[PDB]
């Protein structure tokens, strides 16, 4: 009868909200975003920094 | 003062995992979702009134 | 005069998360506006049956 | 604000299913509603109305128009649609559907056949789908649905 | 010098009442030759001639 | 000052009709007598749950 | 070179975010929903009532 | 709060196409940065070493 169905567990479909029921959906939530961590940089006192 | 330290109850055989947890909820690996809490559902069969 | 519908609980719980809509009152709000309609729409064709 | 948009439209369809292909709207502007799905129409099914069918007195028929959705007709007398006459006479252009839908009319203006919404019987509404040992009757069920459409941005 | 701007045209739904159903669930509201080439119930163009 | 215009929406081909509604109920033609409101009815079935 | 590219103007694309440029698009913003508005009654007093 | 969700991530790639097949990530934790990349490397491109 009048059921939703759910997406075809496909990952565009999941996207653009295309299920297989009676509603379709809007898009799915957004849960951030994750950047990368700039990694360190180790000093410079154990080396000449005489300037030019 | 470093790692916490959970039990596998069930555990198959004696091991140990190492792993990691940000402050953030984000930076964690595997991520649990929940949806629906556990919804109570009740009825009864007709033909034997037998509660389900 | 008769109708009914039926609604899956997945499609009541997903409806009112991503759209606001129960999916209770728009199945018992159409239900009982068709019956409505047709009774109205009955008696006008009646009176089309009957006019000399 | 976005260079991508979508708007939502919600439909109610008859039948159990709505996502069926060829389920007829509920609340189409331009398509009457169906004066018999919640009465006659879950214990009887009537017969389509087509060229060529001989009406007998007393009997119901139904029929789709292009412009006004569906009417159910009771036959008052015995009359052929368009096996008598017509059938090669000279018309420019016009679809056999559509030809159908004059042929209607004009059996309708000339009081053979009239516009009739029934009810249903007391005692089959009650012994619907299964109850009592009943065999064989299925309600009618409404449902809705809900379909997207989405545009882009020219430049 | 130059200039740049960007739009959208969008059909409104329901635009081609007379199909109860849509395509497939999902289809461009930008018009096009299926979307509305004369569907479009919204509007209505009338030709006169003789005046 | 005399005649209430009701347009009927779904006319086939073309037509007017003129009728009589005196004050008493009895002065119609056609009497719509409603022996039961629309009465809303509601089940489960025990082994999906699912609201009808 | 860091291009934006746009959608395939397909609506599948487009309801994804998928994008043939560098940055995949969250997706498309509702804009509001769109129903039919309920057709109207005759009123039902060209016919008296009487009820059971 | 919603059926399903959606997570992204951001990369930085080396040179030109950021989505060209074959890129490397450029703050990757584990891959040490392309020391040459601005440098020597820009002038010259360095053979790749292999076996035999």
């Amino acid at each position: 009868a009048e059921i939703g169905g759910d997406h075809g567990y496909n990952a565009t479909n999941i996207a653009a909200g295309q299920t297989s029921g009676a509603v379709t959906q809007i898009g799915p939530a957004v849960m951030g975003m994750v950047r990368r961590a700039i990694p360190n940089l180790i000093a410079f006192d154990i080396c000449g920094v005489q300037p030019m | 003062g470093k790692y916490r330290v959970y039990i596998d109850q069930y555990a198959k055989q004696d091991y140990f995992t190492v792993g990691y947890k940000g402050p953030n909820e984000m930076d964690a690996g595997i991520y649990y979702a929940p949806y629906v809490a556990l919804t109570p559902l009740r009825g009864s069969d007709p033909k034997n009134f037998q509660p389900v | 005069r008769q109708l009914k519908a039926a609604y899956s609980i997945e499609l009541a719980q997903d409806l009112r998360a991503v759209h606001g809509m129960d999916a209770d009152a728009e199945l018992s709000g159409i239900l009982a506006t068709e019956i409505m309609l047709e009774i109205n729409r009955e008696v006008v064709d009646w009176i089309n049956y009957s006019a000399q | 604000n976005s260079p991508t948009g979508q708007v939502f439209a919600l439909r109610a369809v008859y039948g159990k299913d709505p996502v069926a292909a060829g389920a007829k709207e509920a609340f189409h502007p331009m398509y009457g509603p169906d004066a018999m799905f919640s009465g006659q129409g879950a214990a009887k099914k009537f017969p389509a109305l087509a060229a060529s069918t001989q009406t007998t007195v007393g009997d119901i028929y139904t029929h789709f128009f292009q412009e006004t959705g569906t009417v159910y007709l009771q036959a008052s007398v015995q009359v052929t649609i368009d096996a008598g006459d017509e059938d090669e006479d000279e018309d420019e252009d016009a679809t056999d559907a559509a030809k159908l839908d004059a042929e209607i009319k004009k059996q309708m203006e000339a009081g053979a056949l009239v516009e009739i919404a029934e009810g249903m019987a007391t005692s089959i509404a009650e012994l619907q789908e299964g109850f009592n040992g009943s065999t064989d009757n299925p309600w009618n069920e409404m449902g809705f649905r809900i379909d997207k459409q989405v545009i882009e941005a020219k430049s | 010098m130059g200039f740049k701007t960007r739009y959208g045209i969008g059909i409104n739904p329901f635009a081609e009442s007379a199909a109860q159903a849509p395509a497939s669930r999902i289809q461009s509201g930008m018009p096009s030759i299926l979307n509305s080439l004369g569907k479009n119930a919204y509007f209505r163009r009338v030709y006169v001639k003789g005046i």
